[PDB]
């Protein structure tokens, strides 16, 4: 199937129609999602075969075709673009200063934008089109908005 | 059955939308990976 560099949209048809459950990253000939999209499901890419080959509940991750390929990181200072991918709508990039999750095991970037659930796995982008993460893990504040991690991988 | 669609290039974009503010709060992370507010 296709294997271009890119960001995809994830679809299922179990559904009513074709609904979008997530979005996810070709990079490397390796395709990275957030585990809850596919919840480590195989995908089909034209008449090709995706199989999963690395995830991880806790970390919320999953690759597909080989390793984890990502590992740029939010430099703590700068604005970030969420390249936001909403279902049945075009590729928008949302410009942000993250904030931060603080955790005992120490601080994440975080980004305050809110998107529907089938936008989970958009990129995270800094300056140089480098992605520093995927979106669509995180909390509901008191507002009732969606606060999201910028959940980044490790590239072995 | 789940399958994927190109949707764009990964780039930076000189004058896009910029919003969303940057919130510093207190999280824990659960071993089934679901974040929740720590107060
Ligand atoms: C329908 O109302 C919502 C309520 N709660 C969260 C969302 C939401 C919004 C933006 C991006 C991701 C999500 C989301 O569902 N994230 C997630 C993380 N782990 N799981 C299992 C789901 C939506």
């Amino acid at each position: 199937g296709e294997t271009t560099d890119g960001v995809y949209r994830v679809m299922t048809r179990r559904l009513l129609g074709s609904t979008q459950v997530g979005v996810g990253v070709m990079q490397e000939g390796v395709f990275h999602t957030m585990w809850h999209v596919t919840k480590g499901a195989a995908l089909r890419s034209g008449e090709g075969r995706l199989d999963p080959y690395w995830g991880d509940v806790k970390q919320d991750l999953v690759s597909y075709c080989g390793p984890w390929k990502l590992d740029a990181a939010w430099d703590g200072l700068s604005e970030v673009q969420l390249l936001a991918v909403p279902p049945g709508e075009r590729a928008k990039n949302i410009q942000t200063l993250p904030g931060i999750f603080k955790t005992k095991d120490g601080d994440i970037g975080a980004v305050a934008l809110d998107y529907p659930a089938g936008t989970s796995g958009s990129p995270i982008l800094d300056k140089c089109g480098r992605v520093i993460g995927l979106y669509g893990n995180g909390v509901v504040i008191k507002n009732g908005s969606y606060v999201s991690a910028i959940t980044q991988g490790k590239r072995e | 059955d789940m399958y994927i669609e190109r949707a764009g290039d990964i780039t930076w974009e000189k004058d896009a939308e910029v919003t969303g503010n940057s919130p510093r709060l207190d999280v824990a992370l659960d071993e089934s990976g679901d974040f929740s507010l720590v107060e």
